[PDB]
RNA sequence: ACCAAAGCUAGCUCAACAUACUAAACAAAUACAAAAAUACACCAAAAUAAAAUAAAACAUUCACCUAACAUUAAAGUAUAGGAGAUAGAAAUUUUUAUCCUGACGCUAUAGAGAUAGUACCGUAAGGGAAAGAUGAAAGAAUAAAAUAAAAGUAAAAAAAAGCAAA
RNA sequence: ACGAGCUACCCAUGAGCAGUUUAAAAGAACCAACUCAUCUAUGUGGCAAAAUAGUGAGAAGACUUGUAGGUAGAGGUGAAAA
RNA sequence: CUCGCACACGCUUACAUCAGUAACUAAUAAUAUACUGAUAAUUAACAACCAAUAAACCAAAACAACACUAAAACGUUUAUUAAUUACAUUGUUAACCCAACACAGGAGUGCACCAAGGAAAGAUUAAAAGAAGUAAAAGGAACUCGGCAAACACAAACCCCGCCU
């Protein structure tokens, strides 16, 4: 339980740069944009989480179906595996049934 | 049966 | 985000001073002064 | 040292012969003939750049020859390091 | 040479010539007391009697009579701070015994000169008196001789 | 048990584990079980003559350098060929089927020391 | 009797069971010698 | 000769020696092949005495009089031996167009790299040959499998150092913020 | 390395305390 | 020859092959990366042996001479200015030789001064119309000539005596290459009257 | 007072883009018993995935399980199933180009096993680590400052009687 | 996938058995080297993950042993002790 | 008190000279073949690599005279071709190998039983209990499951089961 004897330099953070300052300032661009673009298109990340969102075993079944077909194998095994276990788990083990 | 538990030795390095 | 405790010391302290004043391993241990802390109480 | 002329240490049977077992009454030797082989000819001497040595390969197997063959006939005869040669 | 592909021979080829020899040898005091027509070489692991006495022979013209070629392998016990063994490399040791008589002895490559070994004792006894001049006086007792009174 | 990381030489077998450290073969085996070495395959180092040779291993300190200009094949023809290939054909006698005599080489198999096929050590 | 001992060296053994050329003449000591390579060994034979 | 392989006995004991600078490739090329030639073993006897003199150094315990003198005669002898390739080079270029002076192929061996096999030189076609016939130059189909294990382990590798480098040159601009 | 503040300013002040205790000012 | 580091290396003023920096840094040792702002080849104005003025620290204002640069840390070093006291004479009884070391600096903290009115200025790099590469300050307007050093070795070209192991300039300048179509073997061979009229037999390569 | 304790870095992780994918070294030697220049050959081979598990047993069955078609729906629908556990489409529909890419991921028992597939352990396949911390300068070690905070000891062995405390 | 460098059994290639009694080199007898391991006592985190001391059985044979090769797990080998 | 010398297999410098050992290895010191650093070393005659193609050829080794059965490894000559020309390459240390160890264990062969190898005891005292040995009055298995062990004995018999090695 010892803690460190001297102070750590104290960070400074500033509230007013370009990221925070512009921190999502397109959120309402269908709202007041005449629609044509959802707020889905502003999510930047992996392409099989781009507005969508699930549990551990819906996200790794979507990650299997969409970009599956380029992952490394030991990556894929992982995820095969995961996906059964998941499955197993979900499917079999539980209090409430 | 005859069961035997063999010594397992420690790393050498420690 | 993984998440620790830094307050540990002082969680310590807090059993650890009710069992300062007792007899053997029971005043530095803290497995061994909070079951004699309590009894104290 | 005697290993840089080079000579080798070796471990095997030590005999003293001279040519017969001692039950030969011939215990005596008169003269020994030595051929020279082929290795140590005149024209491989000179091709090795030994000129000196033709005289040196004579000498050193007369020495070893006639100094073995003739010890052992002191040895047959009965004389050792202890009990040295009296003729 | 070494580190090259020598032409393959077969029957009525040309004689292999070497123009520039790739081989680098050194002349060491032996360890041990040979004779007086021997001398000891350190040669690269690719030479052989045959090129170790045609290169004294051309190189150097020296009239060698016998050439006796070793390989001393070198220590591979000591080890690393990573608990890796260090690996001296081997080398080859040639002993080359001399033709027409003449005998080779090693020479003293580094001989001591009286006016170094002089300066040597100079500047020795002159640190000497610079100790027993900075030594502290014991009769003060450790009070400082700088300050005047 | 035995190493791994070491390397296998001569020294770390049997007798009947004779391994070369890596010289150059010099003969082959006669009839009554001797070695025969062929002469052609030792090595006859081509020597020349430095007595009367003006250079030392040292250059001296003041000398000046130059520009690093690596020779190249363009560099080599305008050296070798261009100024004759160039009066020939001025001359008028030029003739492109016929190029042995201005070095050129059709086939290497003819020549002592061969360029591609790397018949000399060095 | 006593054991420990199982290990008698033998240099011809050690190649010829453990070896490079033994490793590389069938299809399953390729298969071998590969998954030392992937997992970077130092020594992929004896 | 053989004091040859020792210095001038007038210089024996002497701490430092004193040497010229190193030969140049353009001094190099400047020069015949003739004097390429002789200077070679101008060179070797140097760089043998200088051999001879530090394993006397190390044998007697004492440091070598300025071993500056081996590392220059060593650039020397690589400066004639570069000249001396640079020539054949273009020759053989010039007479037979090929770039390497020994025969080779981009072969696939059985581990399923591409390996660059040089040629040895046999008295007898490749076909006879007892050796060369078991070799093998080509992958079975159990090796793409590791094939692409070693692609991917490369390009994990690549993909890593490109973002230790990202993330170093962010750290190295939020330290030092001049713009 | 345990990332916070709030441990290293409350260990300040047990550091404090300490050194008041060992050496009590005049 | 040169000497390989690991990339967890820390300089300090000392030959990596030195036995100074071997006793300060064993080869087990792998200390916490500084960091060193990044300066490229065509930026690092600052050579060695030009004067140079001090910023910040003790001996605020003091001009001296580049005496040495580590490109690696970014540091600039100067000849007695910035100067800590030690002793390098220790023996088990006697001391003494107490001399001032110098410190080394950085470029944040050294910026190089033009020799006509001597007063601090930044050097920006600029092209020449004749072809060459010299700083130029912007303060003022005017090129720095480049600061010619000795080199390490301790030898000026200006006095030196050829041994007996050394060409003669002359020698070594001679131009004797005559470019033709034959290689050095070839030569050699015709030079020295070697003559070999056999020739090589069928090689297969494969 | 010893033993000791605290650094912030090495580097890792997850995604996007991407040239389009077995890096650099390959002078010589490397599938003779690998790193051994050099002799009349022989070379090559395919034939289903199984089971642990679920059906509270276990026999038919048991999603993913190293074979591309992605997304919004049809739809968990039609169907297939000891018609049980469970499995499960299709016809037909939606998907606007590029930058805006870094981190409400870890900080040396964490993050890759990794300072390293190295020491070491096995005949072999194989398994597999721990270990770093001063400072602008140690070309400032008659070297300077912060904690003297875990367990274990010493300073300072104990005096009838007892879950050791109230 | 890896294992017959220990061990089970074979295949090659070698090697050992001294003295005494016997027309005997007789799967005879005494007893060495050598090979096994009957009984007892120590040892039981031991010298030893099976040993030491004494005492025992065989010791010209269905014998002991060196080197190298082969048989591989739904198997091998086995004078069957699973 | 007596397992010594060498070779083969195996380990790979642990071998040799000098120097140091506060600490690291020796289960402790002295110092050193076992730790540290520097420098040197094993030199071929012994051993390894070191002809094919056809033909004549039934007749054992065991002192081999001559035989037995279990039928037995070990060769010359003739004819055709075998580059032909000094010096090729490799193994040469050790107190050592396999057993986690500087382990009372496991280790092939040729020589002799010492002419070569070593030391059971760090220093005291002579409590109990324990291990090994020697001796013991009278008795002589009365001990014990059993004459196990030991003994100045080391002999003769009767059964069961397996023919015997
Ligand atoms: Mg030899
Ligand atoms: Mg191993
Ligand atoms: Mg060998
Ligand atoms: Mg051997
Ligand atoms: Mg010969
Ligand atoms: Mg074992
Ligand atoms: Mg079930
Ligand atoms: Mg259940
Ligand atoms: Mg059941
Ligand atoms: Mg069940
Ligand atoms: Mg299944
Ligand atoms: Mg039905
Ligand atoms: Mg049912
Ligand atoms: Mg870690
Ligand atoms: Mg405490
Ligand atoms: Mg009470
Ligand atoms: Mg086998
Ligand atoms: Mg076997
Ligand atoms: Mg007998
Ligand atoms: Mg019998
Ligand atoms: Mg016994
Ligand atoms: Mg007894
Ligand atoms: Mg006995
Ligand atoms: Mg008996
Ligand atoms: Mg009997
Ligand atoms: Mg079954
Ligand atoms: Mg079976
Ligand atoms: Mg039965
Ligand atoms: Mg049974
Ligand atoms: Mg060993
Ligand atoms: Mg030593
Ligand atoms: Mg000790
Ligand atoms: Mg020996
Ligand atoms: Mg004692
Ligand atoms: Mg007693
Ligand atoms: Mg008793
Ligand atoms: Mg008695
Ligand atoms: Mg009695
Ligand atoms: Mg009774
Ligand atoms: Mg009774
Ligand atoms: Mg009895
Ligand atoms: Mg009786
Ligand atoms: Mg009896
Ligand atoms: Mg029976
Ligand atoms: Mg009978």
């Amino acid at each position: 339980f010892h803690v460190r004897v001297t102070l750590p330099p104290r960070k400074v953070v500033d509230r007013w740069n370009e990221k925070r300052a512009m921190f999502g300032v397109y959120d309402n661009i269908g709202i007041l944009g005449n629609f044509e673009k959802h707020p889905k298109e502003l999510i930047k990340g992996p392409i099989w989480l781009r507005g969508w969102k699930g549990n551990e075993l819906q996200r790794c079944i979507r990650k299997k179906r969409m970009v599956g077909n380029r992952m490394f194998i030991d990556d894929l095994h992982n995820l095969n595996k995961r996906i059964s276990y998941l499955y197993k788990h979900f499917n079999r083990h539980g209090k409430y049934r | 049966k005859k069961r035997f538990t063999p010594p397992t030795y420690q790393p050498k390095y420690k | 985000l993984r998440s620790r405790v830094t307050d540990r010391y002082w969680r310590v302290q807090e059993v650890l001073k009710h069992a300062r004043h007792f007899r053997g391993r029971k005043n530095r241990c803290y497995r061994l002064a909070v079951r004699a802390v309590t009894r104290a109480f | 040292k005697p290993d840089k002329l080079p000579l080798f240490k070796r471990q095997y049977e030590n005999t003293i012969f001279i040519g017969s077992k001692t039950a030969d009454p011939l215990c005596y030797g008169h003269t020994q003939f030595h051929l020279l082989p082929d290795k140590l000819k005149r024209e491989k001497l000179l091709k090795q750049n030994c000129a000196d040595q033709i005289e040196v390969v004579f000498r050193a197997n007369a020495i070893a020859s006639l100094f073995a063959w003739t010890g052992a006939q002191a040895m047959y005869q009965g004389f050792w390091s202890e009990a040295d040669v009296t003729r | 040479a070494r580190n090259v592909l020598y032409p393959l021979y077969q029957l009525g080829n040309p004689q292999l010539r070497v123009f520039r020899t790739n081989f680098f040898i050194q002349l060491v005091r032996p360890g041990t007391a040979q004779p007086e027509d021997t001398v000891q070489f350190r040669i690269p692991m690719e030479m052989t009697r045959v090129d170790l006495r045609n290169y004294l022979e051309r190189i150097y013209n020296v009239p060698v009579a016998a050439v006796r070629t070793r390989v001393q392998y070198g220590s591979n016990r000591r080890r690393d701070h990573r608990n890796i063994r260090i690996k001296k490399p081997d080398y080859k040791v040639a002993y080359v015994q001399l033709a027409l008589g003449q005998t080779f002895t090693f020479p003293d490559l580094f001989p001591e000169r009286k006016g170094a070994s002089v300066d040597v004792d100079v500047r020795d006894q002159v640190l000497e008196d610079q100790r027993q001049k900075h030594s502290p006086d014991p009769r003060r007792g450790g009070v400082p001789g700088w300050f005047g009174l | 048990g035995a190493d791994r990381m070491s390397k296998w030489t001569s020294k770390r077998g049997p007798r009947t584990f004779c391994k070369g450290r890596g010289a150059k073969g010099t003969g082959f085996h006669g009839r009554d079980g001797k070695f025969v070495q062929i002469k052609e395959m030792i090595p006859e180092l081509v020597v020349p003559e430095l007595a009367g040779f003006k250079l030392k291993p040292y250059v001296n300190y003041r000398a000046p350098e130059g520009t690093d200009t690596p020779l190249t094949a363009k560099q080599l023809f305008l050296e070798t060929a261009a100024p004759a290939i160039e009066k020939d054909f001025k001359a008028g006698t030029f003739d492109p089927e016929h190029l042995e005599k201005y070095g050129f080489e059709p086939t290497q198999e003819g020549k002592l020391f061969q360029l591609y096929p790397k018949n000399f050590p060095r | 009797k006593a054991r420990g001992n199982e290990y008698q060296p033998s240099n011809i053994k050690r190649k010829h069971k453990h070896g490079w050329v033994r490793r590389l003449r069938t299809p399953t000591g390729v298969q071998v010698i590969l998954r030392r390579m992937h997992k970077g060994r130092k020594s992929l034979s004896h | 000769g053989l004091e040859e392989f020792f210095d001038d006995p007038k210089n024996w004991g002497e701490e430092k020696v004193k040497s010229g600078a190193s030969w140049t490739c353009q001094q190099l090329r400047n020069k015949s092949n003739e004097d390429l030639h002789k200077l070679w073993y101008v060179l070797l006897k140097e760089r043998n005495m200088l051999l001879t003199l530090e394993q006397e150094a190390k044998r007697q315990r004492l440091p070598m009089p300025s071993p500056e003198r081996l590392e220059k005669v060593v650039d020397s002898m690589d400066a004639l031996d570069k000249v001396v390739q640079e020539r054949e080079d273009a020759l053989r270029l010039l007479q037979t167009g090929q770039e390497k002076a020994r025969p080779g192929a981009w072969r696939r061996d059985i581990f399923g790299r591409i390996i660059w096999h040089k040629f040895k030189q046999w008295p007898i076609p490749w076909y006879l040959n007892k050796k060369y016939n078991r070799k093998r130059f080509f992958a079975m189909p159990y090796v793409e499998r590791f094939v692409r294990m070693r692609i991917e382990k490369q390009a994990r590798i690549k993909a890593r150092k490109r973002s230790l480098e990202r993330k170093k040159e962010k750290f190295l601009q939020e330290k030092f913020p001049h713009l | 390395a345990k990332k916070g503040f709030r441990a290293a300013y409350r260990f300040q002040k047990e550091l404090e305390r300490w050194r008041l205790l060992r050496c009590p000012p005049p | 020859s040169k000497v390989t580091l690991p990339p967890n290396y820390r300089y300090g003023m000392s030959r990596p092959g030195s036995l100074s920096d071997k006793r300060k840094n064993p080869p087990g040792t792998r200390r916490r990366r500084v960091p060193v702002e990044p300066i490229s080849d065509e930026d690092w104005h600052l050579f060695c042996g030009d004067k140079v003025e001090i910023l910040e620290g003790k001996d605020a204002g003091k001009q001296g001479k580049v005496v040495q640069v580590i490109r690696q840390r970014n540091w600039v070093v100067v000849e007695g200015l910035n100067t800590h006291y030690r002793y390098v004479g220790k023996t088990v009884d006697y001391r003494g030789t107490m001399i001032p070391s110098e410190a080394p600096l950085l470029h944040n903290q050294v910026k190089l001064v033009d020799p006509t009115d001597r007063k601090p200025t930044d050097v920006e790099w600029r092209f020449t119309e004749a072809g060459e590469r010299v700083r130029v300050s912007t303060r003022s307007g005017r090129i720095i000539p480049k600061p010619e050093f000795p080199r390490a070795d301790g030898i000026v070209p200006e006095t030196w005596i050829d041994g007996p192991k050394d060409t003669s300039v002359e020698d070594a300048l001679e131009k004797t290459y005559v470019p033709r179509l034959k290689t050095l073997e070839e030569e050699v061979m015709e030079a020295m009257g070697i003559q070999e009229t056999r020739r090589h037999k069928k090689v297969y390569w494969y």
